[PDB]
């Protein structure tokens, strides 16, 4: 098998062109964006945790970005 | 490795008393066992179910009991259209499930004399090329023999193909086609042949060594 | 009788009087029901058919490229175009390429080349969808009364075997009535459409297979789909999530197709149910009733007989079900015929004080055979107890040791109806409840926190919801402040939620 | 009501493969597991295999394993044993056992079929011979005998034989085919005679058989 | 396609399995732990990252694990 | 001149399967087709009692076994430095047209 | 490394080909393969803890085309495997090169 | 009524042993008697050179 390691972590930068890369950019940004749309509630339950953490108002909304990253794919 | 053994095989009893008919276990099997019922030439039946219940249309008059790992029959009275083979199997654990051996039942019939039936053997049949010494055997008890064909005072064995039939109403009728696989060289070369009954009710087996060209 | 076997057999007793007792029927899960008076009855949810299911958007995951076309454009001469890009069977896509005087061309510069190639779905799944109105739940009923044979075949669910009777649910006809012969007839009020929620479900098949899949994780597959209703050549909207157009050096752009998206289609159902299909109903392997048992028609059978005199057979030497319950099997050796078995758990056998409550209520002797057999159900308390099953002389006794305690067993139910409120979740607190203002304030309030809790996460996995978890238990143990209550049982219903699987 | 039809009969050759189907109808046979059972001539019964309810599982036995696997079509409901590698030993009645499995394997009313004859015989298109049998000449004039007009080296099992049109048989019996030797098969009986026929009534057995092609009308001799 | 959506978002909570049982625990731990294995430096990087945020001493190891499950599936 | 390393499976058929099964606390199940690697097994534990054959209520011993049998397998080469074949075109500018 | 999958190729790395939760044989097996590690295709599924399912997953090859994300693909023609991609390094020694 | 449970062995043996290597970067080394359960097998990293 189910976890089967994407190859863009080892990809062949080159001149020419790989196998998957005009679906390279939107591969995760549709996954996120899905993930976000049929959960609308989870943006308030990362807004009320997010809050908590940080406590500066700049620290708390990288805390939200990368909790609501987090999410889609739990890796 | 759990072999079910019977004991006894066979019990010439009369019908109308009892019979306790066992089947054993090697290993720990508790209680599930299976009895059945199997008349020749039909379809074969069960007869209790855990040794204490029966099918739909099998009367209470039999029955099972269960001691440790053996499973002993309980029959009240016996019938004559009951008389048949019967079997166990088991239901222990994973398949296949290890029956039997099949158990008859005998009855008591005359034991006065069998016959002495020759069958000369009807040498236009040997000029075809077989040859059948079929020494007759019937009305005698009980179905096992012993037939020694002492041809030119030698044992000659491995070729007997007996056919022992099913038992009769009245008298139970047991046949015995004793016959010897010989060729046209082997009945040239052999002149003395003496066929053998043994019979349990009589003291001392009729041996009829007749001679080859007599009736 | 059906459910004594089962390791996932709950007791529900106390009652309203005997009038009613709500209860919730699981798929695997069995229902013991003892009562004062009345006989246990056992139930079991076995099948749940749907019939007659419409099709929606069916996904294709293996296709296949037929045979391609391309046309090429020289440098401000225009675009290219082919007759076969306005078909909507074949896909199309246009690019820039180099385009130089070694190809023919005479003005240097980014030309224009589209590839067409026809779009050939070969294996498509079909997702069909569910109707609330379609739902047949089918209940076997099964009394453990007065056990006839030990233990019968369960598939005479016929007239015959009178302690046994089928009940088909459905929403058009909730209620209904099983007759059991002598044991007079069960009601039920079962609420099918309150049910596993079948208005956000569907129902995939997919090469030979069954699934029970959501609504919005079926409407978001990127695959090539249609409408549904038509078994033909379909017109496979969104067909460029399964194509690749890739060129090499801007000189030949070789559109390829990705793979039977099969194995990347089975590793995306991380939460279906696999259901199976025994014709044009699929049969579901899951689910949860919500039943109410009227049983004032109820009676028990037997009541009127005499008790045994003597001589009873101990074969099939008895054991625990998993729960503190012994099944035991006799033999009463006497013609006596309906007569009523003297069972009790009694220490200090000089006394025989029933210690131990009965499981089989009025347990009765049925044949009037010699060797009538009977299986009864017993629960001994925490110890050392008699199974005395006699009265006389010529009683038969069997020693019993259930280990383990009271606190053992309250701390197991603890468990259990912990398990329980993580499954089912506002329907635990009607699983045992009679009625009244304690078992519908606290469904409320459970209402309550599950529409704040499935309309809050509601998107999470097994190891997300522990992820955040730690989360919260961190918050838990540090930030000093007023709201210290909300960060602990927080942690505590989701990691119950998301760790008793 | 219980109603285990069998079918493909015939013999089966060594080197070739088979199958038994048994036609099962009149119950719910998705959930009756299915059982195979032989019927050893001489011997007691021998269990084979069975198929589970779930189509994937099915086991057979230690000394058949490997060799006989079976396939149950749920949509007709039906059996097909698989008699691929016979060898000598499978010379015994086939059956077919259904009951009912809340578990894999298990029954609690068992059912049964009629059987089906498959034996094991490498030999040639052969016809019934008539082979006689009398006794002796001296007490034959007036009583009780025994005789009965042989019939051996014959090919398939059986061959329909009458005693003079639906009389003489009192102990005409169709007789299972003795082993013999070869792939020829064999068969020998009594019967029960007045005596009083020796010249008069001729003892002539109607032999005859459909894929042998051989009828010789023969009478016994004293 | 590429970004499958994955169905334990909406599991069905019942006493039964699910499809994906005996792979639904040690699955994102596997990827987790084996994009780690594979990529050695990238806990020095996250450390000179996630220490820098925060300065508190315990929300650096927060940072540091919401990096470091970040990184094998990006989302 | 290119040599082959590990070759895995992408799309596999399972065989004729079979599941043993055991009495509970009476030892564990065990397959005699267990015995073949190209059989895959695993072990888990069921419900058995008095309906099920034993006599003994609790948790048994389930062993299934199905044959494994790949159709469709991809191939994995491995690339030796020192068998390169670089083919490098070389194109001086003189006395050729736009065709050449 | 140097894949070959239903007449298609590719550029894979190696660190990423040695992490394949896929069953695969050693690739020096000419017959029957061994199969090493076959419990990632086979599922084994106790439905009630009374009956055991064991079904196969699909066929992997759509879900190993979208994990090969950033490898070249590549040309093969007989038992020589022409790359689309690569560079070199080269000195243009011009000693000789004169003037036409 | 005693049924057994997992028996173990106390006093083993060796028979024919084997032993095969296969070149680096060359793939990992196999044999055909590793297909039966009654051979245990454990794979290493040896030298090898001309």
């Amino acid at each position: 098998a189910v976890t089967l390691p994407s190859h863009s972590t080892r990809k062949l930068q080159t001149r020419s062109q790989t196998w998957l890369e005009s679906r390279e950019y939107t591969k995760h940004l549709i996954r996120v964006e899905n993930w976000i749309f049929r959960n609308p509630g989870f943006a308030l339950a990362a807004a009320a945790i997010a809050w908590l953490l940080g406590s500066s108002t700049s620290q708390k909304v990288i805390y939200l970005v990368m909790i609501l990253l987090i999410a889609p794919a739990y890796s | 490795d759990i072999v079910m053994t019977q004991s006894p095989a066979s019990l010439s009893l009369s019908p109308g008393e009892r019979a306790t008919l066992s089947c054993r276990a090697t290993q720990s099997i508790s209680t599930f066992l299976a009895w059945y019922q199997q008349k020749p030439g039909q379809a074969p039946r069960l007869l209790i179910y855990d040794a204490s219940t029966r099918a739909s249309g099998i009367p209470a008059r039999f029955s099972g009991s269960r001691s440790g790992t053996d499973f002993t029959l309980t029959i009240t009275r016996l019938e004559p259209e009951d008389f048949a083979v019967y079997y166990c199997q088991q239901r222990y654990n994973w398949p296949p499930y290890s029956f039997g051996q099949g158990t008859k039942l005998e009855i008591k019939r005359t034991v006065a004399a069998p016959s002495v039936f020759i069958f000369p053997p009807s040498d236009e049949q040997l000029k075809s090329g077989t040859a059948s010494v079929v020494c007759l055997l019937n009305n005698f008890y009980p179905r096992e023999a012993k037939v020694q064909w002492k041809v030119d005072n030698a044992l000659q064995s491995g070729n007997s193909q007996e056919s022992v039939t099913e038992q009769d109403s009245k008298d139970s009728t047991y046949s015995l086609s004793s016959t010897l696989t010989l060729s046209k060289a082997d009945y040239e070369k052999h002149k003395v042949y003496a066929c053998e009954v043994t019979h349990q009710g009589l003291s001392s087996p009729v041996t009829k060594s007749f001679n080859r060209g007599e009736c | 009788i059906r459910c004594i076997g089962v390791s996932n057999r709950d007791f529900v007793e106390g009652m309203s009087g005997g009038t009613w007792v709500d209860v919730v029927l699981e798929h695997g899960g069995c229902v013991t029901v003892m009562a004062q008076d009345k006989p246990t009855v056992d139930i079991e949810l076995v099948t749940t058919t749907v019939s007659n299911m419409a099709e929606v958007r069916s996904y294709c995951y293996e296709a296949s490229i037929s045979d391609m076309a391309s046309d090429s454009r020289c440098p401000t001469q225009g675009e290219a175009y082919l007759d076969k890009q306005s078909d909507t069977q074949y896909v199309c896509k246009r690019t820039l390429v180099d385009r130089g005087w070694g190809n023919g061309c005479g003005l240097f510069g980014k030309g224009s080349l589209v590839t067409c190639a026809k779009f050939a779905c070969s294996k498509k799944m079909t997702g069909k969808s569910i109707q609330p109105e379609n739902l047949e739940y089918r209940i076997m009923l099964s009394v453990h009364g007065s056990q006839h044979s030990g233990m019968i075949v369960n598939d005479t669910g016929h007239e015959t075997d009178e302690n046994r009777a089928k009940v088909e649910i459905t929403p058009n006809s909730p209620r209904a009535e099983a007759t059991l012969g002598g044991f007079g007839s069960l009601g039920l009020d079962c609420e099918p459409r309150t049910g596993l929620d079948f208005s956000d479900l569907y129902y995939l098949t997919m090469n030979n297979k069954h699934w029970l899949v959501h609504k919005e994780w079926f409407h978001d597959i990127p695959l090539p789909w249609h409408a549904g209703a038509d078994t033909g050549t379909p017109h496979w909207n969104n067909k460029e999530a399964l194509v690749e157009f890739k060129d090499a050096h801007a000189k030949r752009q070789t559109v390829v197709v990705l793979g039977s998206q099969e194995g990347a289609v089975h590793t995306a159902l991380a939460g279906a149910l696999e259901a199976e299909m025994d014709g044009a109903k699929g049969r579901l392997s899951s689910g949860h009733l919500k039943c109410r048992l009227k049983m004032d028609k109820l009676r028990l059978k037997g009541v009127s007989y005499s008790l045994c005199t003597a001589a009873f057979t101990f074969t099939k030497i008895p054991a625990e079900t998993l729960h503190g319950t012994v099944t035991v099997e006799v033999q009463y050796a006497g013609t006596d015929g309906p007569c009523k078995v003297p069972a009790q758990m009694a220490v200090d056998m000089q006394t025989l004080t029933p210690v131990g409550r009965l499981i089989t209520a009025n347990p009765v002797i049925t044949e009037s055979t010699e060797n009538s057999k009977m299986m009864l159900e017993l629960d001994p308390p925490f110890g050392d107890s008699y199974i005395v099953i006699g009265v006389g002389e010529k009683k038969i006794t069997h020693h019993w040791h259930r280990s383990g305690s009271t606190i053992g067993k309250a701390f197991e139910a603890t468990v259990r109806g912990a398990k329980r409120m993580a499954v089912l979740g506002d329907t635990a607190w009607d699983f045992g409840s009679v009625g009244g203002a304690l078992n519908s304030l606290g469904k409320g309030i459970h209402q309550i926190f599950g529409a704040a809790f499935k309309s809050l996460f509601g998107g999470m996995s097994w190891f997300s919801q522990i992820l955040i978890g730690t989360l919260l238990m961190w918050l838990g143990l540090n930030t000093k402040n007023g709201s210290i209550s909300l960060m602990c049982l927080a942690l505590g219903g989701v990691l119950i939620f998301l760790s008793t699987a | 009501e219980v109603q285990l039809l069998e079918s493909g009969g015939g013999l089966v050759q060594p080197g070739g493969s088979l199958r038994l189907s048994c036609a099962a109808s009149g119950f719910s046979f998705s959930t009756y597991s299915m059982h195979w059972v032989r019927q050893a001539p001489g011997k007691g019964l021998e269990w084979v295999s069975a198929i589970s309810g779930e189509g994937d599982s099915a086991y057979y036995a230690d000394s058949v394993k490997g060799r006989f696997t079976i396939s149950r079509d749920n949509s007709k409901n039906t059996l097909y044993l698989q008699m691929n590698k016979v060898r000598a030993e499978d010379t015994a009645v086939y059956y077919c056992v259904g009951g009912y499995s809340n578990f894999y394997y298990y029954y609690t009313m068992d059912a049964w079929g009629q059987g089906t004859m498959v034996t094991v015989s490498s030999a040639s298109t052969k016809g019934p011979s008539v082979f006689p049998l009398a006794p002796s000449s001296k007490s034959t004039s007036g009583g009780t005998a025994a005789l009965g007009c042989l019939v051996k080296d014959y090919f398939p099992e059986p061959v329909t034989v009458s005693w003079n049109s639906g009389a003489l048989t009192s102990g005409v019996h169709t007789f299972p085919a003795v082993l013999q030797s070869s792939g020829l098969y064999s068969l020998s009986s009594v019967v029960t005679v007045p005596s009083s026929s020796l010249g008069t009534q001729t003892y002539i057995c109607n032999v005859n058989h459909k894929p042998s092609n051989t009828k010789v009308d023969k009478k016994v001799e004293p």
